[PDB]
DNA sequence: AACCCTAACCCTAACCCTAACCCTAACCCTAACCCTAACCCTAACCCTAACCCTAACCCTAACCCTAACCCTAACCCTAACCCTAACCCT
DNA sequence: GGGTTAGGGTTAGGGTTAGGGTTAGGGTTAGGGTTAGGGTTAGGGTTAGGGTTAGGGTTAGGGTTAGGGTTAGGGTTAGGGTTAGGGTTA
């Protein structure tokens, strides 16, 4: 058997050589859906609403998950934790 | 017989295959195991809040379709200009 | 003749100046027209913002034996709250302090037993 | 020499309904002077954005009702509009 | 304008209870001089702020009002002094 | 003999019930007087100026020195790092 | 639980005490055994703010000064 | 000119933090024995037993004190009465 | 018009003269699927059981109003207010 | 299509002339300001701890209705036992 | 035909300018045109409140120039306050 | 860094009002500066007490080994869910 | 912007076992603290003198506004210059 660390790093080079969508579009319109009824019902969604709120979604995620990794390669650890992610999100000021 | 509404298996959308080659593009190589479900119940979170202040701005408008201009002006409200959809 | 009309905070059932708002909104260039109700909920809402703020920092003063307001008591009592550390979180007061939080880890749990000189 | 806008009367009346014998003390007036100020120029900023993103140009009680929601969080929010409609309802009635 | 005797205006004893109040318990070395740095450079952008702004209004005294706005304008809108 | 542990404790206790200033105002003034004259001669300074100022930059320090705790606590770690500035520099984007 | 707790007392060992601080801190333990009682473990450490000294401070219904 | 309002409350940090019996190990079996005379003649205690019943004892006033000064709390008053007594044994269910 | 003081009394004796229902059945049926809802779907409801579960609520209520009533009659004062219910339920242990 | 009103009651209906009446049987005489609100949400727990158990219990017989002789076991539990309709 | 406002044949023929043979793609535009307005709403919004902090209301060429420091950073400010000078000045040259 | 065969979107003209850029006179309203005098920034110094600087003794603390075992790393048969035109309306 | 009827092929979701990644135990030998001592250097009074701060008539050079003409400017419309995939060659 050979020794792992090159596949992944070939996957990491081809998603980030494309622009293409990861997430689905009908499960998360009917999340945001059901969310928006918490609040108020009888509302409804169109495709660009849905479309900047899937974008900001994702680079808020593609952000928090590389602040996650800088947080985590710098303790001599190369995997994440999940008080990580809570840790960034005290530091940057998003929970207090 | 010929009615039904909204569940709530939706909340469980994000898989856990699908997350590592999302989490791979900004430059992550191992996760774990919790990370599913706090990923899940933060999106939730923001998603929310932005869904709070369309709903408010919509409702100023007196308007019950949220569009894109809306989201872009609560986002951009919120400390994220968003460019391509919108105006 | 005409009568002697009063103030138009005292026909409104509040103490904050109504007249004194109407005239700042409109010299600060941010709308050409000012609705007369506008200022009346605007004037209602930082009064009643005030109240919430200064018994916040009365019922923070009456625990340190000093009936004087001062801006460490103001520090102490919006910091030690939920809905309003999120509205001046970015805000800094001159003349105050940071509220005493010392973590579990830098508390003395070292306890001079066990380890000791070797093993009895 | 020109005097210069301060609250000082009024926010020594509303300390004293919300709590007597009780005062202010020196730099505690310009730190709420500050502060209303500050308040002043961001509920009142976001009505115009809110009233020119409408094609409008009108300001009036839901203008202001509104922008509660957007500024104060949750339970404020509610408390602040409910105080400017019973306020607002004194003010109609009479 | 002096010699270069002020930029290590901060010591090392003097920082230790500064961070007391924190809540940091023990520092290390090269602190004193990173820590220096970086209050440098922030410093070197507020400076700049304000003598932009001292420029609008053609003034040569930085008053506490325009350093105020500057923060503010900056993220961190400073309570106390002006108005 | 007190053994160390409590000394620190009472310090930091002592220096968080009180709102005293720590840097001197002097060696400030002519500081931000320096740094003023890089940019442009015949500069002068005030008081209350000066005041906020360092009230301004003791507020920043404590926050920085704070997040720098925090986020050396978390790495089993009781004292900090040079390099752990930079991190919660580069985390909240002031580079 | 308990074994975290016994470190802040200066202990190395659980001691009754101990369990009762640890069982009536996590509300999951707390309301399981909430009709439990322990022996020589004693109660926790609570103080009602309107118990504090002075309060109303000063004079209140004094006469001369 | 010292005695006359203190320690009041430079007493409650102790036993609060003390595991030792505040009822005295010596004044509570002559309650018991005598207690049990009047139900069925010739029994006895056993030493282990003892200890028992005096820690339930010492336990359940406790609780009834905090509901008392609970009670007593809440009408403006910083001292209990008889009668806040028998109002915290009345929800309870205790007497009625 | 009636002086107060009497009409209430009246109101009172006639309502615990009579076993009658005051709450409705449709609008707790109705609240009770929405709770079943939120654990597990596609679940109904009897008549029997909804009639058992109004009867367990309005005891429950009616014990809640009278131990608040009789807290706050013990302090001088014929009204109750709503930091009783609370006190009530910290006395009993509800939480 | 459905029906709008999809709030499936959101604690309501229990109003003035529901509290009153309730509050009237027991001794309650006058009622001051708020008194209510926290009257509707005190009642959600007890439904909450109350038919999760009577959920559970028939998800044990792989059944779909909760009848009424499982209503009072569930009652059992807590410490509230009814005679008459359970049987 | 109420049309709407957008940057689309300056923007064009700027490119051209800047580099031949070259166009703009779909989204692009949609992407300058919201850049556009950004920034147009941040340098004049300044400006009004730096002339109402001087008891003013007179936003002129130095309202402008002034403003170009304080949002662009240190190269392009003055690059962009060189471009604007020389405008002015081939402006006051011919009308 | 095949660049090509595929190949539609970036591609140069052109074009018809055309709606905003410029013109042309009136005003009109928006900055120094010179007398001035008041109080705040700064300039020499004395003391003396908390504050600060500098060795010795040692008890916890971080790191580098040693074995160890359970979680996340990499196909395989699928076969369910995600696209891809094409109209059609309300 | 929703809502329909084919379909079908790329994507998502079931075992699996073996290899290196946290976790667990023992000094370890380098690494901060403090209390005893002393020699300060910053914390407070007295001035007083110049170096800035702070209001006020008065222009004339800086602006603001109602009217045209009109150069520059805004939706459509081709056919061509490299842009995406598929086998080859590398």
């Amino acid at each position: 058997r050979y020794r792992p660390g090159t596949v992944a790093l070939r996957e990491i080079r081809r998603y980030q050589k494309s622009t293409e969508l990861l997430i689905r579009k009908l499960p998360f319109q009917r999340l945001v859906r059901e969310i928006a009824q918490d609040f108020k019902t009888d509302l409804r969604f169109q495709s660009s609403a849905v479309m900047a709120l899937q974008e900001a979604c994702e680079a808020y995620l593609v952000g928090l998950f590389e602040d996650t990794n800088l947080c985590a390669i710098h303790a001599k650890r190369v995997t994440i934790m999940p008080k990580d992610i809570q840790l960034a999100r005290r530091i940057r000021g998003e929970r207090a | 017989k010929r009615h039904r509404k909204v569940l709530r298996d939706n909340i469980q959308g994000i898989t856990k295959p699908a997350i590592r080659r999302l989490a791979r593009r900004g430059g992550v190589k191992r996760i774990s195991g919790l990370i599913y479900e706090e990923t899940r119940g933060v999106l939730k979170v923001f998603l929310e809040n932005v869904i709070r202040d369309a709903v408010t701005y919509t409702e100023h408008a007196k308007r019950k379709t949220v569009t894109a201009m809306d989201v872009v002006y609560a986002l951009k409200r919120q400390g994220r200009t968003l460019y391509g959809f919108g105006g | 003749a005409r009568a002697k009309a009063k103030t138009r905070s005292s026909r409104a059932g509040l103490q904050f100046p109504v007249g004194r708002v109407h005239r700042l909104l409109r010299k600060g260039n941010y709308s050409e027209r000012v609705g007369a109700g506008a200022p009346v909920y605007l004037a209602a809402v930082l009064e009643y913002l005030t109240a919430e703020i200064l018994e916040l920092a009365g019922n923070a003063a009456r625990d340190n034996k000093k009936t004087r307001i001062i801006p460490r008591h103001l520090q102490l009592a919006i910091r030690n709250d939920e809905e309003l550390n999120k509205l001046l979180g970015r805000v800094t007061i001159a003349q105050g302090g940071v509220l005493p939080n010392i973590q579990a880890v830098l508390l003395p749990k070292k306890t001079e037993s066990h380890h000791k000189a070797k093993g009895k | 020499r020109s005097r210069k806008e301060s609250y000082s009367v009024y926010v020594y009346k509303v300390l004293k309904q919300v709590h007597p014998d009780t005062g202010i003390s020196s730099k505690a007036m310009g730190i709420m002077n500050s502060f209303v100020n500050d308040i002043f120029e961001r509920i009142a900023g976001e009505a115009s954005r809110l009233a020119h993103y409408n094609k409008r140009s009108t300001i009036t009680s839901r203008e202001i009702q509104t922008a509660v929601r957007l500024l104060l969080p949750g339970e404020l929010a509610k408390h602040a509009v409910s105080e400017g409609t019973k306020a607002v309802t004194k003010y109609t009635s009479a």
